[PDB]
């Protein structure tokens, strides 16, 4: 109790915090400096003031997460804005950028000249991971520092902190399903590297994700930075219903126990209840059964390996906001035996659950307000074999037609690694079929 | 702040490099004397662009007002942008603009050459915060052509080491019968081939045919058109500059360029407009915007690539819009050009947008061409050299002034090799 | 008798090169000659993998600049003496003391070897093939050469013993 410092990276990432941030304060109804003039009042954290006091407190106010950025004016938006005593200056870091979108850059030719900063940042946050059950880091996974700098620290965090819990925060489309040839060319490398040295990582598809703006929740200009308010909304609705509150409160690494009962990290897809029109536009109330029919509404849930087939493992939802025990077991149950669902034949159980029982208490305006309940949805289907395979059929695609290696070869990686990987997720398609057809 | 420095070579790189000036000072709040008229973000931070603040809000040029000659520097001085501070930034040296390559690359280079790159080698490494270096050209003559050639190969010999971005204005690429300078132009492009790292070539025949048409005015005068081209380049350079998350920079902007790595050949187009510079109604939504991309009449460069792949594209937007309205209208604008962007490849995208309008622009942009199957361009030198090739009584000027036929020969080759590697691109 | 004898036996050494030569003159000649394939692979790589640097450093040496040093080697390469310099570093004409450079240090460590430096790039594995064959020819042009110098001196005697 409570959370557990929040290291964030990248475009997303750090906006992601930002906004989740924005609603700590909110239902905090925190200061920016002080002093603040209720007894308590709770969200950073259960403390109130010296502003944060997030657990974190005392000094120019020592922050409870860390924002690695490269413009002034996320600076300003604290140290002139709201935050200003909620983090202190020296924590603030804002750089200096230069692109690729490649792994070895980031890996290497960027990545051995700014790291030194940053691993000293690294050490003592490490040092001082208050809240103490692990790193928990947003993502920036598929750019070049994202990609590439990322695995060199993965396996360095990996490495060092062995015991210590990593949970991995990232957007991505379903692997094959973007545009672009030859985009999963510096990925499926720390797809590879992260195939032995991950095990959790929570996916949000960025396709699905701008198609249920565009339509389900009916926007008129989708922009990244109302994604980032969006993505930010969603982890807000797991992180601020199981950290302290009236609520059955998960623990993560137990949590994690039920996410990888078997060898690899078993990554679950993820989406959310709400992120719909008339939700948006203010709705009736809604049962524990009626917002899991909010989560099943068209394109919430993901059709990747079919609307409901390829071998349902598990579904994972977890119902935030006050609960009725009949209404949850008519939730998980009805799905379950209209058996409409594709499970495993060697386990079609689907006991895995979470419920917390805390209304949302923010002030409303954006795409999440003042409501009694909601749930988030974590899919597992065995079938993924599809994933594995996307990744090798999109690699060799640009190649079956036309030469493109050396490039990435000409930023320092070496050539044989990506047949290598290529392959790797070719075998890995073949164990994923196995499982994904079953006993 | 980016610090840069602009290169104008010849009387044509100084008439762009001008008609931009005024423009970019007065948009980062830069006043013709050297004063402040800013307040607005780009004219505090963004601002030091091609400029320092100094001596009590006045404005010193980074980018330094140096020309050959004075009464070109009276023009320059008077300004309007020109004008902004203190003696040490006036420079100038020498003369030019004269004719035969063979002089202007060996004996009336040199001396040219001398006079510019002591004042280079003070100036560059006196800049700190420096990304990279603005350049434009001119073809002008036996300097233009000849020294320019000599020149470039002298700078990049002295600066292997820094980012220089060549624009480049041509009278409408190889048309016009060509004497026996064919020989001689190729060994020109052979020297341009061998000392260019990224290049822009620009058509003044199909501006002047905007200019007819779009802008509604049958008289193309090129230092009115070369302001357009500049001042809808105000709306790049800072793009890139202010917050967005798709303003890429150094090492991906790099390879996107270059898909395949000899040096390519991009061409600047036109993008949102039915005018500019008449009409009220000039055109500037999203619709507005992809009519010219999709479209093969406003680029620049008589070579044609269009035919043989429309290869790849990027487009640098200014305005607030609609990213997925962007993203649906460019799915139906490239289901247009399709597998035959090059087959390899379906589809051939990428793009750049800041929220925050330009000037008096609510929305606007540039588009980005580059080249693969315009071997027709070198065919055609090929094609006209042949008559005063067989009645030839003309490469003895250029020889006799220090070439020599080995070295046409080699140019030869590379103009063939050019040839192949169009038909190769569209392979 | 004798000198009928001496022109058959320096028709035996010529035949004992013979072997050999052919396929690696074809190869030195090929590079010399600045074919286009052959350049293209040497015009690559902007950051060279870490097998490669080494070996870039090594190139350097033969160009004069001890070093990988990119911003030296970047404005060399796009000038026409890069090649000559570096292409006087064949056949016998490379130095016995870079050879043993060459031999007994780098071709005597993995770092700098066909397999690790075809691994880190399918252009510089081949290119330490020519390379390496370059540089057994080159030695063979040294340490062969006495069989280079008994055809000689088979024909010089044969020569020396038609005017005695």
């Amino acid at each position: 109790m409570r959370e557990c410092i929040s290291i964030h990276v990248g475009q997303a990432g750090v906006q992601i915090g930002n906004a989740c941030w924005e609603l700590y304060c909110l239902e905090h109804g925190i200061q920016p400096d002080g002093q603040m003039p209720s007894d308590k009042t709770i969200g950073g954290g259960d403390d109130s003031f010296n502003t944060f006091f997030s657990e974190t407190g005392a000094g120019k106010h020592v922050p409870r997460a860390v924002f690695v950025d490269l413009e002034p004016t996320v600076i300003d938006e604290v140290r002139t804005g709201t935050y200003r005593q909620l983090f202190h200056p020296e924590q603030l870091i804002t750089g200096k950028e230069d692109a690729a979108n490649n792994y070895a850059r980031g890996h290497y030719t960027i990545g051995k000249e700014i790291i030194d900063l940053v691993l000293d940042r690294i050490r003592k946050l490490a040092d001082q991971c208050t809240g103490l059950q692990g790193f928990s880091v947003f993502h920036s996974f598929g750019g070049g520092t994202g990609s590439g700098f990322t695995s060199l620290l993965m396996e360095r965090l990996s490495v060092d902190y062995g015991k210590k819990s990593k949970l991995e925060f990232s957007i991505y489309p379903a692997p094959q399903v973007s545009t672009a040839v030859v985009e999963p060319y510096n990925s499926i490398l720390t797809t590879h590297t992260t195939l032995e040295h991950s095990d959790c990582a929570f996916m949000v598809d960025n396709e699905a994700i701008y198609d249920i703006c565009r339509r389900n929740l009916d926007i008129e200009r989708p922009t990244y930075t109302n994604l980032n308010r969006l993505i930010g909304q969603i982890v807000s609705s797991i992180t601020a219903s199981l950290r302290f509150d009236g609520a059955l409160n998960v623990d993560l690494t137990e949590f994690q126990t039920n996410l990888v009962p078997y060898p690899r990290g078993h990554f679950p897809l993820a989406t959310y209840a709400p992120v719909i029109s008339a939700e948006k536009a203010y709705h009736e109330q809604l049962s524990v059964a009626e917002i899991t029919n909010a989560c099943f509404e068209p394109a919430n849930q993901m059709v990747k390996c079919d609307p409901r087939h390829g071998k349902y493992m598990a579904c994972c939802l977890l119902y935030r906001g006050d609960v009725v025990p009949k209404d949850v077991n008519a939730a998980i149950a009805t799905i379950k035996t209209k058996r409409t669902i594709q499970f495993v034949d060697w386990c079609p159980t689907g006991f895995k659950v979470g419920i917390n029982y805390e209304p949302p208490t923010v002030v409303p305006g954006g795409d999440l307000a003042k409501v009694q309940r909601a749930v988030c949805m974590l899919s597992n289907t065995t079938a993924i074999a599809e994933a594995w395979a996307r990744l090798d059929h999109k690699f060799d695609l640009m190649y079956a037609k036309r030469a493109f290696v050396h490039w990435y070869v000409g930023e320092g990686m070496e050539e044989g690694e990506f047949s290598e990987a290529r392959e790797d997720m070719a075998a890995l398609e073949k164990d994923y079929e196995e499982v994904g057809v079953d006993s | 702040m980016r610090e840069i420095v602009h290169i104008q070579a010849g009387q044509c790189g100084n008439q762009i490099g001008a008609k931009f000036w005024e423009v970019i000072s007065d948009e980062h709040g830069i006043d013709p004397t050297g004063s402040y008229h800013g307040d607005s973000d780009l004219q505090l931070e963004r601002i030091n662009v091609y400029y320092n603040e100094a001596a009590g809000n006045k404005y010193v040029p980074r980018a330094i007002l140096v020309d050959l000659e004075p009464g070109t520097m009276d023009s320059v001085r008077s300004g309007p942008f020109g004008q902004i501070f203190r003696p040490d930034n006036f420079v100038f040296g020498q003369s030019g603009a004269g004719n035969n390559w063979a002089k202007g690359h060996y004996t009336e280079g040199a001396e040219l050459v001398d006079s510019v790159l002591d004042v280079v080698r003070k100036e560059s490494e006196s800049c700190d915060c420096l990304q990279g270096f603005q350049l434009t050209h001119s073809l002008g003559g036996g300097t233009g052509s000849g020294m320019g050639t000599l020149l470039i190969s002298k700078i990049r010999e002295e600066y292997p080491d820094r980012i220089m971005n060549t624009f480049s204005v041509v009278p409408s690429p190889k048309v016009s019968d060509t004497v026996v300078e064919p020989y001689n132009a190729t060994l020109s492009v052979h020297q341009l081939v061998e000392n260019t790292d990224e290049t822009y070539c620009i058509d003044n025949e199909a501006l002047y045919d905007i200019c007819f048409r779009t802008l509604k005015l049958t008289t193309p005068t090129y230092g009115d058109l070369n302001h357009l081209v500049s001042a809808t380049m105000s709306g790049v350079t800072t793009c890139l500059r202010f917050p967005g998350q798709l303003n890429a920079d150094l090492r991906k902007l790099a390879v996107n360029m270059v898909p395949f790595p000899r040096l390519h050949f991009f061409m600047p187009g036109f993008a949102p407009l039915t005018s500019r510079g008449s009409q009220q109604y000039r055109a500037l939504t999203v619709p507005e915007l992809t009519q010219q991309m999709f479209d093969a009449k406003n680029m620049m460069a008589a070579c044609d690539p269009r035919h043989g792949r429309y290869l790849t594209v990027a487009a640098v937007f200014r305005g607030r819009m609609s990213m997925k309205e962007v993203d649906e209208q460019m799915l139906n604008v490239q289901n247009k050009n399709s597998s035959y962007f090059v087959e390899w490849i379906p589809n051939n995208v990428k793009t750049a947008v800041c929220d925050i309008p330009p000037r008096g622009l609510k929305m606007s942009a540039t588009f980005i061409g580059n080249s693969t199957a315009i071997q027709e361009l070198f065919k055609r030198i090929s094609e006209q050299f042949t008559a005063m090739f067989r009645r030839k009584a003309f490469l003895h000027w250029y020889t006799g002034e220090g070439m020599d036929e080995m070295e046409f020969t080699e140019a030869e080759s590379n103009m063939n090799d050019l040839v192949s590697e169009y038909q190769q691109y569209q392979d | 008798k004798q000198q009928e004898v001496i022109a058959d036996k320096q028709m035996s050494v010529k035949e004992d090169l013979d072997k050999v030569e052919p396929a690696v003159i074809e190869a030195q000649n090929a590079v010399k000659s600045i074919k286009k394939q052959h350049l293209v692979e040497v015009r690559s790589m902007a950051n060279p993998p870490a097998a490669v640097k080494l070996a870039l450093e090594s190139i350097c040496l033969l160009l004069g600049e001890s070093t990988t040093d990119w911003k030296q080697i970047r404005s060399i390469i796009m000038r026409e003496n890069f090649i000559p310099t570096i292409v006087n570093f064949s056949a016998e004409e490379i130095s016995d003391a870079i050879r043993e450079k060459m031999k007994k240090n780098y071709m005597s460590n993995p770092s700098y070897n066909y397999e690790i430096v075809n691994r880190a790039s399918l252009a510089c594995g081949p290119m330490v093939k020519w390379a390496i064959a370059q540089l057994n020819y080159a030695d063979m042009l040294k340490r062969v050469e006495p069989l280079r110098n008994e055809l000689q001196k088979l024909e010089d005697d044969a020569k020396d013993n038609q005017q005695k």
